[PDB]
RNA sequence: AUCUCUCAAAUAAUAACGGAGGUGUCCCAAGGCCAGCUCAGUGCGGACAGAAACCACACAUAGAGCAAAAGGGCAAAUGCUGACUUGAUCUCGGUGUUCAGUACACACAGGGACAGCAAAAGCUCGGCCUAUCGAUCCUUUUGGUUUAAAGAGUUUUUAACAAGAGGUGUCAGAAAAGUUACCAUAGGGAUAACUGGCUUGUGGCGGCCAAGCGUUCAUAGCGACGUCGCUUUUUGAUCCUUCGAUGUCGGCUCUUCCUAUCAUUGUGAAGCAAAAUUCACCAAGCGUUGGAUUGUUCACCCAUGCAAGGGAACGUGAGCUGGGU
RNA sequence: GUGAAGAAAUUCAAGUAAGCGCGGGUCAACGGCGGGAGUAACUAUGACUCUCUUAAGGUAGCCAAAUGCCUCGUCAUCUAA
RNA sequence: GCUGGUUCCUUCCGAAGUUUCCCUCAGGAUAGCUGGUGCAUUUUAAUAAAUAAUCUUAUCUGGUAAAGCGAAUGAUUAGAGGCCUUAGGGUCGAAACGAUCUUAACCUAUUCUCAAACUUUAAAUGGGUAAGAACCUUAACUUUCUUGAUAUGAAGAUCAAGGUUAUGAUAUAAAUGUCCCAGUGGGCCACUUUUGGUAAGCAGAACUGGCGCUGUGGGAUGAACCAAACGUAAU
RNA sequence: GCCAACGACCAUACCACGCUGAAUACAUCGGUUCUCGUCCGAUCACCGAAAUUAAGCAGCGUCGCGGGCGGUUAGUACUUAGAUGGGGGACCGCUUGGGAACACCGCGUGUUGUUGGCCU
């Protein structure tokens, strides 16, 4: 027989009882399914981060090897 | 087969349209909507009187057949045979479905228990709102008594409740009667079948010019 | 007795507008899209290469993976009722730029600057928004045509 | 007829109404991959006219194309090309011209000398190492049929012999017969040196004087005999590599609102006074008879 | 009718390039025992049981899909790739000829 | 169409076009057999004019009974200098009220040269 | 099992044996790609030339076409024709849908490899997008230059692993004909036949307005097309109550009640001379029969009669009967 | 049982009984036993004629049958009905 | 997989009749709802410069109500105007080819009425996201790379500067595991919306609230109506 | 005031018609030997200039079409929310708030980017 197949009464009273449950706000998120390198490049820049204080100044002195960079403003 | 309309008096559904494959439907003879001197111009019939409704009534089309043949057969008796223009302002463009018991011959043996529930088409109906005129009689101002009394005998064939406007219109125009004349008197309105023309100005020149030609020369 | 399947009831989600048919204007391919940017989804009905499904048109979310010519957006889809975080790839013409941050990012400038001009005068900041207060007490002169001006009905006779 | 036609009709774009672009190359050229976000395309426009060809390097942007550099064949009378500006060989030196008019902007003049001895071989440039990789460009011909040996590919042949890295094949260079290929490089050395224009004259030196009153007239006005055309076109190649001065101009100016000039557009007042007299003139045409 | 041109240049997995490949049809290879599944269905059946296993009735499909062994022409490697369900299919073909009046 | 049994891709008809240095000699050949006072229409409103002929041998050819006779229709399209603007790939465009050819431009030019009257029936 | 438009109430979701349809295929091009050209139709022209074709010039915002249903979509295409083609391939995961947020299946965004077209940019992982499909077990084939058969060697064989195939359409997938009035059990008022309830297509039904008929005369008496209400014993419609049982047709007998008046009492009207009759009002007080046939109820027939109403507890089986089923 | 190929298991081939298949006989064996058209000096009816099918088209006979739906068939009788 | 029963008292919390699959439709599994038991801890945890859920702001989306047919498609009434040469009767005329009107269309400007499977326009009620230190800039560093002559872009690792922390009102505590533990997977009623039916105390859906589980006050009477939710008592 | 190339948004740009257009230009335009395509040098392809501003095109004109915008139809239609509000029913009214649409009237007729260039 036929009384009540497929209703929605009590369905958002239930879904609002142990309530509606926003997901999350995660600082870091999974990189699962990203562009696969991209991520091998960032896995190569993550290793080579070596200078905190030392070489990070030094290459400006190497900029002055061409007395700076007058020319490469174009490309 | 000719189903009564005690069972079909309301706007019970969002209205059935008329498809383009269901031929086998009954052909009515509600083909007539204007009656009287339909060819006379606006200058011949300046009085206009409507039969305005008072509910969101759904009218049958049986009632609208009677409402025109009633008002014809006083106005061909008490108005002169051409001195009017009965016009139905209201067309019966809907379908009613009648699942009747045509369950004789007694041995099909499955006919319907509740299998299946297709509807069966046996006519039309015409839906009405409040303040929606059903007929309008365009005539001359002399028969004003003869027309407002003609429409009383059109009330008693319609269900519901009707109210009888005499218009400030000049016949079947959109214009007020005095406001008709002021716009008419120089060039600005033009005759037609039963209606007028509305500010022929823009554009560009010759329509202003040639309509100024013939009113001058 | 159904919907099912995948593009049903899209006679108006992916209908084109009135007379905006035709070649997609070529700025759509020229926009720059970054990772963590926020983005809307209006499934463009003239591009069949990876439309969003109909449950994501209308919905905004954050990009987090950009590719050659599509973008992987994170859209919140409510199920019953536990709101999920989906991970949708769509192309570019099924995406627009949000504006919902754009006002705020000009509010971050000015609250940096309304404190910057008040960096020198010192006092006082008054940074945060207010909703609409009551107006004040005025007084208004006629001054200009004293009263009445007096509307009084007569509304039926018709 | 055709009145509710206009309510529903909408227009193809602007430059499909003028017939200028095609928007089916325009999407597909200027498409960069949306993960190499904003590094531009730098394609190569070659557009040709009855008088004067045109080559511009450009990359599109949201707000119209940016243009890095442009070089026309009208600059060539500086470098010795007086007449015959839409040869294939006159199209060669223009694409040679921007390929040196642009590397001065980048300072890529020490590197990528290019095919200094032009003979007609596909010398795509080599990336000189430990530093600046070669400039990249892609060909945009647009609305000309890329038939085997059209004029637009010498402009390409100007660029790849200038030094710009463009991927190309040879199948639309002249004389590479597709029945069957026939890498015949030397027909360039007859075409890029313009000699078959000259050998058209050398096969018409003898028949008609009126042939010189016909086509290749005005070589006769400058005494340009049919023998030294290579010597023009050889001399241009070493002279285009002298100085692309980028066409500096210091008129500054005679430009502003001279003289009016183009029939300003009649505001509504003097529109109304035009209609006021016209309605007054028509009753005056009517009051004449009465 | 589904023609297949009986040659094609697809991916020879052994040569690791595209090689010219001759095409065929897979047909069937009957059930030759002793496969262990027959060696079992020849003992569950044996004396006094009354038919132990399902006898599949209720055939519903009208077609089957077709598998083409595609032999390499250099290294004679083969490859089974299916197609869609097709009710008529002849390879070899007499390739379609277009814009053509039926004659005589 | 099956009223005359012609079929899709049956190749019922032959046609050929002539541009320049051969039109103006073939037409005057076609005009002597036309005895060129040709009737008035014969004149499409877009300035074009064509005509039927019979008995195709009199166009300067031998009778050649191996091939027999063949009835012909001619059609001549006139123009002005400039109509390639209508028919180019790059920067195309239409023409205007004039240079579009009226029928009078096609009747005058037939009255002026070739001296034929238009037989205004 | 599945798809499209609607229902669907402006996210998405939503149901009925609701409405209109579709699918179990078709395509070596109808797949790919590069180039070229633009369609429905209308208009004016041209021997045989109408609807006849075919050539030909202008107009022509898609009114054409796109294998097929429907919907979107497409104009230098995704349409038409031509070039050349095999990306309708191989591999690894991930996402969208269905969602339990599982699997197939379809689709999508990519990495790797090999390629096709293209001058190149680029485009292609089948069909312009939304349907066109199938586990385990078993059989099978293709693949390693394979692993195992456990005392050891080689060869046959068998098996294993990987990717396909053979199919379950009741489509998340048993291998399956009837009958029982000779019957049975577990239950069911989740479910019929039966009373009661609600309902009215049917039944039955009385006012409004008059086209009329009524010789003349609208309304003495009727009253077309309309229109509005009233009753529920039938006919159904439903499935509320009862299946650990409400005796299920009638007739016989015997009560009372109702008017929707057949006759009688009291009156009004008439196309009311008398007689006879018809219309209407107050009226349920007293009546409303004997028989032939049939199990029936209405039924018709003979006869009585100045003059032979209609109905209510489907009245009434520990009242009878047992003719019907 | 027989031959052949193989190192063998095994695989192949000839041959292949009764049934079945083909064929004959049987219905006091199970059963079955037709249509449409046109026609006779009034209408009616159709002795006849065409014709389509089938294994054979229900013959002698009986019948609104305890067997006929329509049906309370139509006619006569029995009856006051 | 069905019927009947299933034995103390108080205290606390407190449902479901829905989804998907099943030779499944009086049953299961499965998620939702429930209780238990913890645990982690916050200048929204114990002597906030940070979360979270109705309004505001800002910004996206939508094609229903209304509107429309003098916009497409689809029906569609009425006449008007027209060179016409499509013209039907004719007519003055041998026909008229001279002409006359007429009538049919056709064309032009109108007009009456509409449409679950029609749209130009387009609400309210709604759906999404945002609203600051997990921020804002500044720097030069990083990368094998695919792209790039700053070996620039991007995504990052460490420094420099940052006022008063960036709508409102709320916090009966919130966050999270396990036992996916019990029961349930027959629902009925109602506003407004709505489909089938002629109607129905009928059938089927959308929303909210109830009844089921719920007494008390009111409607004489009653599962749902209107008030109001309930420890024992006084006022 | 301009022109070309390349565009962006894609009718305020479109359509019809008419007028004008210095220069830079663009074209129109001359040819077929080569490259090259065609039944046909028309289309493309390649050669280079005699002719012309007719036309394209550019600028404008029109109580133009359309399309754009604004007022206004209108606090209207509809709609959240409330009542033990009306009515026999259809349906209506009130309260609390959000609030359109055709038409109609007006007003506008593309704005601009990068690069070379003309300057009446």
């Amino acid at each position: 027989a036929k009384s009540k197949n497929h209703t929605n009464h009590n369905q958002n009273k239930k879904a609002h009882r142990n309530g509606i449950k926003r997901p999350l706000r995660k600082r870091h998120e999974s990189t699962l399914g990203m562009d696969v390198k991209f991520l091998i490049n960032q896995r190569y820049a993550r290793k080579g981060n070596l200078s905190r204080e030392e070489s990070v100044k030094r290459y400006n002195e190497r900029i002055a090897s061409q007395k700076g960079k007058p020319k490469p403003v174009t490309l | 087969g000719r189903r009564p309309a005690r069972c079909y008096r309301y706007c019970k559904n969002k209205p059935y349209p008329k498809s383009r494959f269901c031929r086998g439907v009954p052909d009515p003879k509600i083909r007539i909507f204007d009656l009287g001197r339909k060819k006379a111009t606006v200058e011949d019939f300046p009085l206009c009187v409507h039969l305005v409704s008072d509910e969101y009534e759904q009218l049958s089309s049986e009632a609208l057949e009677a409402g025109r043949i009633c008002c014809n057969k006083y106005l061909v008796k008490y108005c002169g045979k051409d001195q009017f223009h009965i016009r139905m302002r209201l067309h019966p463009f809907h379908v009613i479905r009648i699942n009747k018991m045509l369950s004789c011959a007694g041995a099909d043996r499955l006919q319907t228990g509740m299998r299946g529930a297709f509807g069966k088409p046996q006519g039309t109906v015409a839906r009405v709102r409040i303040g929606q005129p059903i007929m309008s009689v365009r005539s001359s101002d002399r028969y004003k008594a003869q027309v407002i009394e003609a429409l009383r005998r059109a009330k008693f064939k319609f269900p519901g409740r009707q109210k009888i406007y005499v218009s400030k219109k000049w016949g079947f125009t959109k214009y007020e009667r005095e406001r008709y004349e002021e716009l008419r008197d120089d060039n600005r309105l033009e005759p037609d079948g039963c209606n007028v023309k509305y500010r022929p100005e823009h554009g560009p020149i010759a329509a202003w010019e040639k309509a100024q030609r013939d009113v001058y020369a | 007795t159904n919907s099912k399947g995948y593009r049903r009831g899209t006679r108006d989600m992916f209908s084109r507008p009135f007379r905006k048919h035709g070649v997609i204007p070529l700025s759509t391919y020229m926009r720059v899209f970054k990772i963590g940017d926020i983005v809307d989804i209006k499934g463009h009905g003239a591009v069949q290469k990876g439309l969003p499904y109909k449950a994501y048109h209308g919905k905004t979310g954050r990009i987090f993976n950009v590719t050659q010519h599509a973008v992987g957006v994170i859209v919140n889809k409510r199920v019953r009722g536990k709101i999920l975080a989906k991970r949708v790839n769509v192309r570019i013409e099924h995406i627009h730029h949000s504006k919902c941050r754009e006002d705020f990012l000009r509010r971050v400038k000015e609250n940096e600057r309304l404190l910057k001009e008040a960096k020198e005068k010192g006092q006082w900041v008054s940074l945060k928004r207010q909703p609409e207060q009551p107006k004040k007490a005025h007084f208004v002169k006629k001054l200009e045509e004293p009263i009445a001006l007096a509307p009084i009905p007569y509304e039926f006779i018709a | 007829k055709n009145k509710q036609y206009f309510k529903r009709y909408q227009v193809k774009f602007r430059r499909r109404r003028e017939g200028k672009t095609d928007y089916y190359a325009r999407k597909r050229l200027t498409f960069q991959d949306k993960n190499k976000y904003n590094t531009p395309k730098y394609r190569l426009i070659v557009r040709l006219s009855n008088k004067d060809i045109t080559v511009q390097i450009a990359y599109a942007r949201i707000e119209g194309d940016r243009v890095v550099c442009a070089a026309y064949s009208h600059e060539l009378p500086k470098y010795g090309i007086q007449v015959g500006l839409t040869n294939y060989a006159a199209a060669y030196c223009t694409g040679l011209l921007v390929a040196r008019r642009v590397l001065n902007k980048l300072g890529l003049d020490s590197l990528y000398a290019g095919c200094t001895e032009v003979t007609g071989e596909e010398f795509n440039v080599e990336p000189v190492d430990d530093g600046p990789g070669a400039f990249r460009c892609f060909l945009d011909v647009g609305l000309a049929r890329t038939t085997t040996g059209a004029r637009v590919f010498g402009a390409m042949k100007g660029a790849v012999d200038g030094g710009l890295n463009i991927p190309h094949s040879v199948k639309r260079f002249p004389g590479y017969s597709a029945e069957t290929k026939s890498f015949n490089a030397d027909v360039h050395r007859a075409h890029i040196f313009g000699q078959h224009v000259a050998d058209y004259m050398r096969s018409l030196e003898e028949e008609d004087e009126e042939s010189f009153k016909r086509q290749f007239s005005r070589y006769i006005k400058l005494g340009i005999r049919a023998d030294d055309l290579e010597d023009i076109y050889k001399k241009a190649h070493q002279a285009i590599r002298n100085d692309p001065t980028h066409k500096v101009t210091a008129k500054k100016s005679s430009a502003v609102t001279k003289k009016r000039w183009n029939a300003k557009k009649l505001t509504n007042e003097q529109r109304k006074t035009k209609i006021a007299a016209h309605k007054a003139a028509y009753v005056a045409k009517l009051q004449s008879e009465t | 009718m589904v023609n297949v041109p009986k040659q094609r240049r697809t991916f020879c997995k052994k040569c690791k390039v595209h090689k010219l490949h001759k095409v065929t049809q897979y047909k069937k290879s009957k059930e030759r025992k002793g496969a262990q599944g027959r060696r079992r269905y020849d003992r569950k059946q044996q004396g006094f049981g009354g038919q132990t296993k399902p006898i599949f009735r209720k055939k519903a499909k009208t077609t089957k899909k077709i598998v083409l062994r595609m032999e390499c022409t250099e290294c004679k490697y083969r490859k089974q790739t299916p197609l869609k369900r097709c009710k008529h299919f002849e390879l070899g073909g007499d390739k379609k000829r277009k814009g053509q009046m039926i004659q005589f | 169409v099956r009223s005359f049994g012609i079929r899709r891709n049956e190749k019922i008809a032959v046609h050929c076009t002539v541009r320049g240095a051969k039109a103006e000699e073939i037409l005057e050949r076609g005009l002597k057999v036309r005895e060129y006072e040709l009737r008035r229409e014969n004149f499409s409103s877009t300035g074009n004019f064509g005509f039927g002929i019979q008995e195709h041998i009199d166009l300067g050819i031998k009778y050649d009974p191996s091939i027999g006779i063949y009835g012909l229709d001619f059609y001549v399209v006139l123009g002005r200098p400039g109509y390639n603007v209508n028919h180019r790939k790059r920067k195309s465009g239409t023409v205007g009220f004039q240079h579009r050819l009226t029928k009078e431009d096609a009747m005058k030019w037939f009255q002026q040269k070739y001296d034929g009257i238009i037989l205004n029936t």
